[PDB]
């Protein structure tokens, strides 16, 4: 259940 | 919401090139002139032994990490492609998952050189050789033979950084929300890497550029041969592949 793309499109 | 996502005309097309071209030179990973500078440092047959005599499950976390440092400038490169970011969360997830590691195939091929058949792994250049104890031979040698056709094309940064943008923004990925904006992202970049090859004069690249299926089998052949190894070691999988790895190739 790991989720590191919707960080990396979201960080800034 | 973005230019390039109704008709683009042909000032906005050659703006298009450039913005590319661009958003590829600030994410190409490793600069082109280092990779056929390191092209004479050459793995010792002492050295492949060393790779072939690791384990299984330790040379599978080597690759795994490596293609994941590789996806993660991808990932940039997309974030910095015209009209990307514009896309719903949905399309951007979608668009990434299936195409990361075929746009990670193409730019591997600057990476290696068809005249002793040898890639860029790890400081130096090594052969397939280099990869047996990972037990995929098939698919090790279907890339190595793909990196080996893209290198007969001489594919300038240029045309890396255009046929790579349409890999990516590819309006046929199943599960796209919002399918004709993507649909028309993909024309006018369709436009611009077309014009590009026109002002070169390298329109004879179109009829020798792979097939689109070519790229979908090498990602199905991982996604496989992934199956099998988290069958053997499940807890390696678990514990030291890479979540990003771990998200867009099994699933989470
Ligand atoms: C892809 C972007 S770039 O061309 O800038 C660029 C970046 C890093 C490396 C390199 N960095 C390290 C530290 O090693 C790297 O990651 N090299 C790898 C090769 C393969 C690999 C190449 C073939 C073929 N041809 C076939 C395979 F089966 C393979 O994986 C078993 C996996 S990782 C190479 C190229
Ligand atoms: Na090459």
């Amino acid at each position: 259940k790991h989720k590191i793309l919707h960080r990396l499109l979201q960080d800034s | 919401e973005n230019l390039y996502f109704q008709g683009a005309s042909l000032t906005e097309i050659e703006h298009l090139v450039q913005s590319v071209c661009k958003s590829y030179r600030e994410t190409c990973q490793l600069r082109l002139e280092d990779l056929l500078r390191q092209r004479s440092n050459i793995f010792s047959r002492e050295e492949v032994t060393g790779y072939q005599r690791k384990s299984m499950w330790e040379m599978w976390e080597r690759c795994a990490h490596h293609l994941t440092e590789a996806i993660q400038y991808v990932v940039e490169f997309a974030k910095r492609l015209s009209g990307f970011m514009e896309l719903c969360q949905n399309d951007q997830i979608v668009l990434l998952k299936a195409g990361a590691m075929e746009v990670v195939l193409v730019r591997m091929c600057r990476a290696y050189n068809a005249d002793n058949r040898t890639v860029f792994f790890e400081g130096k250049y090594g052969g397939m050789e280099l990869f047996r104890a990972l037990g995929c031979s098939e698919l090790i040698s279907s890339i190595f033979d793909f990196s080996h056709s893209l290198s007969a094309l001489h594919f300038s940064e240029d045309e890396i950084a255009l046929y790579t943008a349409l890999v990516l923004i590819n309006a046929h990925r199943p599960g796209l929300q919002e399918k004709r904006k993507v649909e028309q992202l993909q024309y006018n970049l369709e436009l611009a890497f077309h014009h590009h090859l026109c002002k070169t004069h390298r329109q004879s690249i179109l009829a020798k550029l792979p097939p689109k299926g070519k790229l979908r089998s090498l990602c199905s052949q991982h996604v496989e041969r992934l199956q099998i190894f988290q069958h053997l070691h499940p807890i390696v999988v678990q514990a030291a592949f890479p979540p990003l790895y771990k998200e867009l190739f099994s699933g989470g």
